[PDB]
């Protein structure tokens, strides 16, 4: 869980 | 307030 | 009326005792306070996450609950507290 | 949200959205594994809605996106709709969630983690960007 394949841009 |  | 393309906002969260500054009673232990910090959830969020990441993974902390009526983005939103709710959560996933 | 900003596409795999059999998009949940999505109690979900999963402009006819059928609705026995506290429902999906790379499930914490004021998180939506 929480870690996704696309990673966030914050 | 709301309910969001 | 909502965005077509699915949004996010950085914000911080609250203790219960300064999120009582702006909301008094109506704050209870199973709820956290995020925000006040120039953006804010509003309608149509409700239900969505509040993420935190821990260890590297993002974590669910808060459900979208409820908040101002205009979205003010000065007062805190209200969030359900999901660490006072998780063991309901697995209780119903057990049995289910 | 007001004053965020645009995610990247797929980026929040576990964010879902709620929307009734119109196709008017109402609340968000998030996926915690293939067959249950957590949402809002007073959300007011029932099994004549639908869980769309996998979506990022819900303007576009083109995504992949997962349109999932409602089995039964779990609302928290402690909700207080006075109050508004206890405010989280679990949905139980007739049809399981494919995994993919846009499409996948968020972690829950222990009941004794602690997240303190001022740790910055991020919080995702397709609600109102002004009121």
């Amino acid at each position: 869980c929480g870690v996704p394949a696309i990673q966030p841009v914050l | 307030s709301w309910p969001w | 009326n909502t965005p077509d393309r699915l949004q996010q906002a950085s914000l911080p969260l609250l203790s219960n005792t300064n999120c009582k500054k702006y909301w008094g009673t109506k704050i209870k232990d199973a709820m956290i306070c995020a925000g006040a910090s120039g953006v804010s959830s509003c309608m149509g969020d409700s239900g969505g996450p509040l993420v935190c990441k821990k260890n590297g993974a993002w974590t669910l902390v808060g459900i979208v609950s409820w908040g101002s009526s205009t979205c003010s983005t000065s007062t805190p939103g209200v969030y359900a507290r999901v660490t006072a709710l998780v063991n309901w959560v697995q209780q119903t996933l057990a049995a289910n | 949200i007001v004053n965020g900003e645009e995610a990247v596409p797929g980026s929040w795999p576990w964010q879902v959205s709620l929307q009734d059999k119109t196709g008017f998009h109402f609340c968000g949940g998030s996926l915690i594994n293939e067959n249950w999505v957590v949402t809002a109690a007073h959300c007011g979900v029932t099994t004549s809605d639908v869980v769309v999963a996998g979506e990022f402009d819900q303007g576009s006819s083109s995504e992949k996106i997962q349109k999932l059928k409602i089995a039964k609705v779990f609302k928290n026995s402690k909700y207080n709709s006075l109050t508004i506290n206890n405010d989280i429902t679990l949905l139980k999906l007739s049809t399981a969630a494919s995994f993919s790379q846009t499409v996948s499930a968020v972690c829950l914490p222990s009941a004794s983690d602690d997240f303190a004021a001022g740790t910055t998180c991020v919080t995702t939506g397709w609600g109102l960007t002004r009121y």
